[PDB]
């Protein structure tokens, strides 16, 4: 696949393409060297570095604003920033008492805001101009991952905590869910129904397993399930990321096995499994129309510090894999 | 890249 | 604090080896990123 020119210097945690509101395609990557980097992508597959910004700590999540003018950055330095791309100046918009692991834009009919989720077991909501969070919600444990598609948010915590929120008028807890997964939670991603309404989510575990959860299906015991993935004595690797093709509703997973795989949760099939890379695949995402699949190959720490080679190269790869994720 | 059925947990 | 115990993938059945450090009971209470940040601040890179 296609390599991004001028990759980050340490391991990449997060990737986020630009919204449909911008012409073309711009990719954002966060890294363990504390940087957020923005590459323009062109139909040729060539990529152009456009701008960068740095935290005083590793960058754990990133996301855009729906109009495309801002990039949001959440970092181990216990803050998050709003980066205005035009002026190329960034300011702090959020403060936490611990690293900020997740960050998301909420475009609702009555309010817009940034949602940050932190290892300080809090969930904060920000208007981007006030130093005061407009809302603070308490988590049972430390935030490990989340995803947002109005009017729904999902948040997984440590101790297999798993919560769903409603976002109409103002955010508020909707229901706590007994986790379907037996092991540590790492990734999550919301999927939608035929009517384009958020309807459930897929949940990745460290135990080579993904759970599909519908919020309100007719027969939960049949309609909800878990499948095995990212295993090669069978070896079991962690699942580091998950994303739904924005058009087909199929999905991709990437795991510490250094592979990626495509899936159809309605047919319950594996559509594709790539070959093994040198390193674990630590993140991934789709462009706004699903014509581009982007994944990052970096050490994820899934075997401790001893196996960390800081002189090994960190790669972001691009794949035009729209057809490979169509179902039959 | 052949399409197989998922290894589901039973 | 930090991945000071050398990695050993525990065994299981389904036989299996879980190639993830947090599958070890010594580590089960933290995430990969939590450990990595502790190893980074100890300069243990």
């Amino acid at each position: 696949d296609i390599e991004v020119t001028s990759s980050p210097d340490d391991s990449i945690g997060c990737l986020s393409f630009s919204p449909p509101t911008l012409p073309g395609n711009f990719l954002i990557a966060g890294s363990w060297a504390n940087d957020v980097r923005c590459w323009e992508v062109q139909d040729s597959g060539q990529t152009i570095p456009k701008a960068q910004q740095m935290h005083t700590g590793p960058v754990l999540d990133v996301c855009w604003s729906d109009d495309g003018s801002k990039v949001f950055t959440a970092s181990c330095d216990k803050t998050a920033k709003m980066w205005d791309l035009s002026s190329n100046q960034a300011i702090q918009i959020a403060q936490h008492d611990a690293p900020v692991k997740t960050i998301h834009w909420i475009k609702a009919p009555n309010y817009s805001c940034v949602m940050t989720g932190s290892w300080d077991k809090t969930l904060k909501f920000w208007d981007t101009r006030s130093s005061n969070p407009m809302m603070v919600l308490q988590l049972p444990e430390r935030c490990y991952c989340a995803d947002v598609i109005y009017p729904m948010a999902v948040v997984a915590t440590a101790e297999r905590g798993l919560i769903v929120y409603q976002l109409e008028n103002q955010p508020s807890e909707f229901r706590r869910i007994e986790s379907p997964l037996k092991h540590q939670h790492r990734c999550v991603a919301i999927f939608k129904d035929k009517q384009n309404k958020p309807t459930g989510f897929a949940l990745g575990s460290i135990e080579g397993r993904v759970a599909i959860h519908y919020i309100n299906p007719p027969n939960p015991a049949k309609d909800n399930f878990t499948f095995k993935c990212h295993r090669s004595p069978q070896d079991i690797y962690a699942v580091n990321g998950i994303a739904f093709h924005p058009v087909h509703g199929t999905l991709a997973t990437v795991g510490s096995d250094g592979r990626f795989s495509f899936w159809d949760k309605d047919a319950r099939t594996k559509l594709k499994t790539s070959e093994q890379l040198d390193q674990p695949i630590s993140a991934c995402c789709f462009n706004h129309n699903g014509n581009i699949f982007a994944y990052a190959s970096s050490y994820d720490w899934s075997k401790g510090h001893e196996f960390y080679n800081p002189q090994k190269k960190n790669y972001i790869f691009l794949r035009n894999a729209a057809e490979e994720l169509k179902p039959r | 890249d052949d399409e197989e059925p998922m290894e589901l947990d039973y | 604090t930090g991945t000071t115990i050398k990695f050993n993938p525990p065994t299981g059945t389904d036989s299996t080896k879980h190639q993830c450090i947090t599958a070890m009971k010594e580590y089960e209470s933290k995430s990969l990123e939590e450990l990595r940040l502790e190893d980074y601040q100890a300069n243990r890179k």
